Order: structure tokens, then sequence, then C-alpha cells
């Protein structure tokens, strides 16, 4: 038998029901969900990491001068110098006069933490969502099973074909453009892919590691190398990736809302509980019984001992009853107003005994199923002083239906009377003639 | 700092985070005098009893005086019959007296 429903989502808390049919024995569910796993369809685009220059022998003479060319490199410079005049330690100045010969060319390449630790700059796309539960059904106990939101999925566990949702809610906090350093995780609005942003952020504009394509500008420029010193004195940008690698921010996850994280390879989001769930599941109706051969109820009477109204299901009360036979039988919660602790329970003969339970209320009046017989036990008035409530309005107390009916009443007889007066007066006057 | 029971974030330090629920904070009682039941829809909810409160009794403020602008119209309506009396003539033992 195939019965389906709507779930909340209602991630950590537990989910009973009990389940009947005509000429059988009921039977209840326990589904509670374990994970929930929300995973786009992302990847990455291209990374960004610290840079590296280096200069290779700038060239000298005693006269005349080598030429620059262009030595492939990123960011790459180099100059002719013109009467250098160097020394070297215990020398003769490499020249006979003006040297001319001093080319100063450079080279920009890439760091090495870049292979540890790079830029993980991704574009994000719709992807899937899926979800872990735990179902303790009827006779069964704890069967944690995870399935996608699709509301086509079919998946049997036992007796259980699983279909799913999907979920009423549609949406995740994520961003296309988000990368991610270490654990931490960011939206960047957009990494600068092609566009070399002075490597302020694209210190290593490259599409991978192993991309050697930089399309980025550490602006390096060369000064002219001087004083005798053999040196390529220069000019270019600081690693400016870097210098935001102090300015880092606060990451998504800490971010995130309803209390709920994130899995670092899927993106999955991790367990913000917000909609309902369409789910629909087979049960073995070869698990059911008969409907006669039960120990039938009789006698029906419920004593509401006691609720103050708190998270903890801080509400007690009992019954007091005379059975056909002894055995047991289920209490659903149909109206799961005092949230029952229990949802079933043995029916001794004359099964009058006690429950637990927790309403928002200041008191209810109301009343939920025992047995296959909803039986009546109002709700007396609640103290004060995590987890749900019933908290609507079930709260109500004496003094508001007096008042509201008070004044309501009041107001309509009043204004009723004043406008009977009218024609009670123009009745005879139309008499007169 | 204050929350509802929805618990809140924390960690200063290598402390991993908490979250705790905040309750345990009724502060009001449901019913004692109607002075008392006041305080009490002033402090069941901090501000939803704030808002029930002014705008609940203004409507109750202007039925009430609706009805009575009502009741003045049917009274002087009332009063409109006995001006057959400025015939000046026997009379019919009502309220009002001329003996």
């Amino acid at each position: 038998y195939e019965h389906t429903a709507v779930m909340p989502n209602k991630v950590g808390i537990p989910y009973k029901a009990l389940v009947e049919r005509p000429g059988y024995a009921p039977v209840h569910l326990q589904i509670q969900l374990v994970n929930t796993r929300i995973i786009p369809s992302t990847n990455l685009e291209y990374i960004t990491c610290k840079y590296k220059t280096k200069v290779p022998s700038p060239v000298v003479k005693c006269c005349g001068a080598t030429q620059c060319t262009s030595k492939p490199h990123p960011d790459y410079q180099c100059q002719v110098f013109s009467g250098v005049y160097p020394f070297m330690y215990g020398g003769a100045y490499c020249f006979c006069d003006t040297e001319n010969t001093q080319m100063s060319e450079a080279y920009v390449e890439r760091s090495e933490e870049c292979s540890i630790d790079h830029a993980k700059a991704y574009k994000v796309h719709t992807g899937t969502v899926q979800a872990m539960v735990n179902i303790t059904y009827g006779s069964v106990s704890w069967r944690s099973a995870d399935v996608y939101v699709n509301g086509e999925t079919p998946a049997k566990i036992g007796d259980a074909k699983l279909i799913i949702g999907p979920l009423s809610s549609a949406w995740s906090p994520f961003d296309n453009k988000v990368v991610v350093y270490g654990h931490e995780v960011y939206n960047y609005d957009f990494p600068e892919y092609g566009t070399g942003k002075a490597g302020s952020f694209g210190d290593l504009q490259s599409r991978t590691s192993t991309s050697n394509d930089l399309y980025a500008n550490t602006n390096l420029k060369l000064q002219r190398p001087q004083a005798g010193i053999v040196h390529t004195p220069f000019t270019q940008v600081p690693s400016g990736f870097e210098r935001w690698k102090k300015d880092k921010g606060a990451p998504l996850n800490d971010v995130a809302p309803f209390g709920c994280s994130i899995a670092l390879e899927p993106l999955r989001a991790e367990n913000c509980a917000v909609g309902s769930i369409p789910i629909s599941i087979d049960i073995p109706d070869a698990a059911f019984t008969r409907i006669s051969e039960t120990p039938t109820v009789s006698d029906l009477e419920c004593k509401i001992t006691e609720c103050t109204y708190a998270f903890d299901f801080g509400g007690i009360a009992t019954v007091a009853y005379k059975s056909s036979k002894a055995g047991n039988c289920p209490i659903h919660s149909p109206s799961g107003v005092a949230v029952i602790k229990e949802n079933d329970v043995t029916l001794a003969e004359s099964g009058s005994f006690t429950f637990h339970f927790s309403t928002a209320n200041i008191h209810p009046a109301f009343k939920l199923q025992v047995c296959t017989s909803a039986v009546t036990c109002k709700g007396d008035c609640k103290p004060p002083k995590q987890h749900t409530e019933s908290f609507t309005s079930a709260i109500s107390a004496t003094a508001w239906s007096w008042i509201k009916v008070l004044v309501g009443g009041t107001s309509a007889f009043i204004v009723l009377g004043l406008i009977a007066t009218a024609v009670v007066a123009l009745v005879l006057f139309f008499h007169r003639h | 700092f204050t929350v509802t029971g929805e618990g809140l974030e924390y960690t200063w330090g290598n402390h991993p985070p908490k979250r705790v629920w905040a309750q345990e904070s009724g502060e009001g009682n449901p019913h004692g005098w109607p002075h008392e039941v006041v305080v009490y829809y002033y402090n069941r909810y901090p501000l939803t009893t704030i808002i029930g409160l002014c705008t609940c009794v203004a409507i109750i403020m202007v039925s009430c005086v609706t009805s009575v602008w009502l009741l003045c119209r049917t009274r002087n309506l009332c009063i409109t019959p006995y001006k057959l009396a400025p015939n000046a003539q026997v009379p019919i033992l009502l309220a009002l007296l001329c003996c």
C-alpha cells in the first residue's frame, strides 16, 4: 500500500503519523531528516596566486651594445644602457671606454605556493538538491535514507517506495561567481578572468595552475643600472591579490542564514530547514491486520492533569477508562497542539493512564485520537517557564473569549435597538390617517 | 545580547561555535485583575501585544462613540412625538411631566 503526504521542512525534528485503513488496524511512521544536500552544477573557471620575477644575465662589453628582444615573459622588459662603466671587484671595470652594453633583460613568472595554494574561481550553475532522512515507522526502527529532491525519485527501502517532494521552496543562498581559499569561501563578484586587473586581484591571470597563460600585468618597469653596480634596478606591482589576502572578509558559510552550513566538494548546502516536501511512500499492506480482531475501545475519558507552556513536552495528562480486552493500540495526535511525547501505547484492560505533551497554549480545549477512537481532553491553564510548539493562536484564555463576546454583543444589541426606534415611532404615525 | 528561541551562533577564539535558544522568559500573568491582564496583553508578546492594544482601543472607542451618536439620534426621534402637546390639551401619562 502507498500513502503520500507533504511534509514541512523539519531538518532535525522527527515525524510520526498513524496510518489506518477500513477493516485494517493502523500503523504509525517516524520520518526524520538526516541531511539536506543542495548541489549546484558549478565549476571553476580560472586560478590566481602570487607571481615571481627573475632576471637573466644583463649584457656587458668594453664598448658598443647588444640588443633587447622580446624574451617572452609576462610584463617582461629590456632596455639598452649606454656608458655603463661598471666595476667588478679586483677587476678592470670590464671596459677601456664607454661600455654602452647593458640590456637589463627581465622576466616575470609565477610563485610556488600556486601549487599548494592558488585561487579557486568558479561559475556556479543550477545543479540539484538532495537530503537524508530517517524512517522509523510502524514496526520499523531507525532506517536512515537519503535521496534527491525531485518529485519523481523512485526509491525502495524495505517496503518503503520513497518518492520525495520536490520541495515547495526553491532557493539556496549561492552565486555563480564565488571563490574559495582553504576551508573558507567567498562570493567574488566576478574574478576578472581574461582582464588583467593590474594584478590587483588578477595577480596570476591564468586559466589553471598548469595553464601558463599570464594575462596579468605586474607593470614591471626597469630602472637604469648605475653606480658601477651590475644590477637591474626596476619596478613592478606588489602582489595585489595578496594585498587583498590582507583584506579577506567573512566567508559565506559564516553568513549563511537559517543557521545552516555548506559542504566543500559539491557546494552542498546543509539543512536550511525551509519549505514543505510532498513525499510519497509505499507501505507494506501485508503489515496491516484486521480491525475486528482488535481489543476494542470503550469507556472513553481522559483527565487533563496539567501542562505548562514550555519547549519540552512539558505537560502531563492521563485517562480513565475501561477496555473491551487488554493489549496495545496507537494514540495518534491528529491535532498536535499539545505535542504529545507519545504516539502509541499499550492498552491494558481499563487502560487508564497518562502521557506527556507540550503546547504553547495558555490553555487549549482540543482533542486527538487513540486506538481509532478520538477522545477529548481539553487542556488546562498552563504556566510559563530548540524546538517547536503549537503557538499559532491556541494560547487562548478565558478573558479573551469573555471580553470579545462582551463588547461585540453590547455594540450589536445597542445598535439594533437604535435602528428599531425609527420604524417603531413611524408605524403609528402612519396609523394616524 | 538577546534572541528568540531560534538560537544564535557565537564563538570567540578557538572556541567552536555554539547556538542556544533563548527562553525561560514568560514575563506576564495571563489572568489577574483587569489592570493585571492589561499589563499581560501588554507583555505576553512584547510588541504584538502593543499593536493589538493600540488598534483594539481605537476600534472599541470608535464603536462606542458611534453607538452613542445613534443613541442621541434615536432619543431626539423619541422626543419628536409629544409635539402634539403644543395643542396644550389632555395628558397621556408618560415619563415626562406636566401635572
